[PDB]
RNA sequence: AAUAGGCGGCCGUCGAGGGCUCGGGUAGAAGACCCGGUUGAUAGGGCGGGGAUGUAAGCGGGAAGGGUCAACCGACCCGCUUAGUCCGCCGCCCCUAAUCGCCCGAG
RNA sequence: CCGACACAGGUGCCCCUGGGUGAGAAGCCUAAGGCGUGUCGGGGGAAACCCGGCCGAGGGAACUCGGCAAACUGGCCCCGUAACUUCGGGAGAAGGGGUGCCUGCGGGUGCGUAACCCGCAGGUCGCAGUGACUAGGGGGGCCCGACUGUUUAAUAAAAA
RNA sequence: GUAAGGUCCGGUGGAGCCGCCGGUAUCGCGGAUCCUGCCGGGAGUAGCAGCGUAGUCGGGUGAGAAUCCCGACCGCCGGAG
RNA sequence: ACCGAUAGCGAACUAGUACCGUGAGGGAAAGCUGAAAAGCACCCCGGGAGGGGGGUGAAAAGAGCCUGAAACCGGGCGGCG
């Protein structure tokens, strides 16, 4: 469970680069559930990304 | 000794170590010293060290940890899994 | 140099590609031959009676 | 012609290995008719300056000269055990030896702690840490009995040497609990007047004012400073290669010729350097201090502990010596001392010498 | 030293003595060697001594001048200040760790 | 990608570059972007010796085939500048003085108290003011080839 | 049996083999820096440095974590990484 | 009266194949369980790979499979040490 892409497609969304992706130590669990762009833009809005 | 639930302070002489390592492996040889020396005086079997006592070490770059660096030490016990009772020392700033 | 540093220049264009006739990757891609079976030269096949590789291929030898 | 130079270091102090003990051993001593014991021991303390009044024979004879010396603290020996030696086929071989019983130490520096009397000490257990297997239920009447055993062998002549084994009290002046327990052989061409005088002090405390005369010519065993292992260049004192030698500079050239075809023990080569058992000839005895003290003019007494101590050693408290130059060894270094035993024809007069100056200033 | 030595002491016919482990260097490439181990000042810590640099931050005042010739800015200087910082040196104090444990061993 | 390779080479550095200092696409620091994969880790007064780097009292080439290597000088402004000469040069010849910070004025272009640049007076600190970084040592004879250029890819760059 | 070798005994093996006469032949190996295959000592040694010396703390996953993942700190490149 | 898997054609087999060279061109290694898969059901341990029991078979011949030589390596025994 490497959240590479998701990393990569939350940083693509918000115009930035990969190392200005901050993701929640403690939702973890979460970001790996998240497997497409729609759930990793319902992160962001929530603010775990 | 500490028994658990108790609360020390200790004075960690860091420069102890500091010319017997190159000038670049100062700081996780000053980390390394600090917990053996936490372990050892507080008679632990694990040491946790805060994440604000790494950085006040890692303060000045990998060449100049602090030579003296003073500690608040809490001792408790877990005693999980059955395998005796383990001591764990919570390492904090000041 | 002569040596390693000239082996990494081999990033242009293929001196030999495939043959549309016989199949192998000789057809010389400029000049616009192939050098095994003489493809885009002759009309005929390159034959040489001091070479064995038409008979490797039929096992006739 | 070919260039002449002599060979790099000496061939006379070989094998260069360290010690076989850090404890000195003294393999000849002077003959003298005094009846006395011939050295004494001490822990190497520090170095200093003075200036003092030249007295020995030379250029600068009566005018004031800066001096360097060592102080070697000295508390006082104990005087344990006697040895007898008959002569065997090869040499001497000893027949007998006797200890004292044991007694109380009061020299002791007990301290109370919270909780616990004083621990009162007693002698065989400072000891037990250097021979660790004492006699037990040993009582003055034994000892009276092999004492006069060995007196007996004396009168029927069997005896052709005795000698004394002492122990040193670093506890006195704090600096360790485990003694070194020597052996000193005494002045004299009498047994039987070497015998007495062993038995004399067998039990007693040895000072050195007692044995040692202030201005004598001394000489002074002791192992040198360790070094480690150290290439040629600093171990022979060659000579550095050429700059531009792309295999190294600290390296002997050749180490041979092609005949013989091995390698000559004579060719420098690296190992341990310092720790070596060495004796250095004729050094004076300034003075004698005790307690840490030392008189100048009947009405002045100055402390030899320079201003914040001796570096990487702690305060003078007993008797010390002060030895003119420098003597092998580091700090702390147990340190043997004996009379002269090669003394120059012209020497110096035994008495301390003028002085007009020490220097009590702080050596870090 | 193959004539492979002498002496004192302790042990055996459970057991003297020793090793690993522990705190440190009078020592050190690994081994080895040396001191200490509650029969305690070995290291840390606290206090004091001695030393090395050179007078800390903060505040008050002055400062060539400017500024509505006011408020205010101003390199730098003076006082608190032999200060501050630091010590791979020493002394005193058992407050902390030198604990627990394991192994070999002649008969 | 090619070189037998997750090869410090070559192909491709082929096209593009925020802020400060600075003449600068220089060096140094830093924003964005990227990385901790130019991928075995741990210990140590734990040595000798080797490679890379810093310093060294007095002397200053006495070393050596040979000043090899290293060292001196170094940016900018102002004075000053030889033999010889193909009159163009030599030439930055050589040599000498200055350089920081603060306070305040004057000048050029400019509508401007916008921006850039050039001077003046005073105060003051340190051993040192191009304080780090960047950054020539110089001169006099002789041989050869006029010069810029080319060469033995892999021991010769030269008077060829 | 001088010998080149022959034959028996005990064990493994599971399907072919031998004495004598007369013929026949790619008919006998220790070497050719011989050829092919397999295996030793070197050796649990060198190498895993040099031109960019980079990791530490807390948490997570997992039987198993210096090396995988998140956060913070500390660093490198930044007319090129 | 040829060879019997280093022999016989280079190829007994997914062989002019894999693979080497820009290119003409060059070119390997590799056969065998058992009569019958009857190719090991079930139990204990291990994260797994596997190990130990227990079964099939006349015989494990156990698929890493007919016999299993020599070199080399580990252990046991006899002799020296
Ligand atoms: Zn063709």
């Amino acid at each position: 469970n490497t959240l590479k892409m998701q990393r990569r497609i939350a940083a693509e969304i918000l115009k930035c680069g990969e190392n200005r992706i901050w993701i929640d130590p403690e939702r973890i669990d979460d970001v790996a559930s998240a497997i497409t762009r729609e759930d990793i833009k319902r992160l962001i809005k929530e603010g775990v990304i | 000794a500490i028994k658990a639930g108790e609360e020390v302070i200790f004075t960690v002489p860091i420069k102890k170590i500091k010319k017997i390592v190159p000038r670049w492996k100062r700081a996780p040889r000053a980390v390394k010293f600090v917990r053996e020396f936490v372990a050892r005086h507080a008679k632990a079997q694990e040491v946790i060290i805060d994440p604000k006592v790494n950085e006040k070490i890692w303060e000045r770059g990998i060449e100049k940890p602090p030579s003296k660096l003073r500690v608040k030490v809490k001792v408790e016990e877990e005693k999980r899994e059955g395998e005796e009772t383990v001591r764990i020392a919570y390492v904090t700033l000041a | 140099g002569s040596g390693t540093a000239t082996f990494g220049k081999r990033n242009s264009t293929p001196t030999h590609i495939r043959c549309r006739r016989c199949g192998r990757v000789s057809y010389n891609v400029k000049k616009g031959y192939c050098a095994a079976c003489g493809f885009g030269r002759s009309r005929r096949l390159r034959k040489y009676r001091w070479s064995k590789k038409w008979k490797k291929k039929k096992n006739a030898h | 012609g070919k260039v002449h130079r002599p060979r790099r270091g000496s061939l006379g102090f070989s094998p260069r290995k360290r010690a076989k003990s850090i404890v000195p051993r003294i393999r000849s001593w002077p003959k003298e008719t005094e009846v006395r014991m011939l050295g004494f021991a001490g822990y190497k303390a520090g170095m200093t300056h003075i200036l003092m009044i030249d007295d020995e024979p030379g250029l600068t004879n009566g005018k004031e000269i800066f001096m360097p010396v060592t102080i070697i603290e000295t508390p006082p020996l104990r005087v344990f055990g006697i040895r007898a030696y008959r002569m065997g086929y090869l040499g001497l071989e000893t027949a007998t030896e006797v200890i004292v019983p044991d007694f109380p130490l009061d020299n002791y520096p007990a301290k109370e702690r919270k909780g616990k009397p004083k621990p009162k000490m007693t002698f065989y257990k400072l000891l037990e840490r250097r021979i660790a297997t004492l006699p037990k239920n040993y009582t003055q009447e034994m000892f009276e009995q092999k004492l006069g055993q060995l007196e007996d062998m004396i009168k029927e002549g069997e005896i052709v040497d005795v000698r004394a084994i002492v122990a040193t009290q670093p506890w006195v002046i704090k600096l360790k609990k485990k003694p070194e327990v020597m052996e000193y052989a005494i002045g004299g061409t009498s047994v039987e007047e070497k015998f007495n005088y062993i038995k004399e002090k067998l039990g007693k405390e040895l000072r050195v004012g007692e044995v040692l005369k202030e201005g004598e010519l001394l000489d002074v065993i002791a192992v040198t400073k360790g070094k480690g292992t150290q290439g040629p260049v600093k171990r022979w004192g060659i000579k550095l290669r050429a700059h531009k030698d792309s295999k190294g500079r600290r390296k002997v050239g050749s180490i041979g010729p092609w005949h013989p075809a091995r390698v000559m023990w004579t060719v420098p080569m690296a190992g341990q350097m310092g720790f070596h058992h060495r004796t250095e000839l004729n050094k004076r005895l300034i003075a004698i201090g005790e307690n840490g003290k030392l008189k100048l003019d009947e009405n002045t007494e100055i402390e030899i502990t320079p201003k914040g101590g001796f570096p990487h050693y702690g305060i003078v408290r007993s008797d010390f010596m002060m030895i003119a130059g420098s003597v092998p060894g580091a700090i702390k270094r147990i340190i043997r001392v004996r009379p002269a035993i090669r003394p120059p024809k012209k020497k110096p007069p035994v008495q301390r010498p003028q002085i007009t100056y020490v220097s009590v200033e702080s050596k870090q």
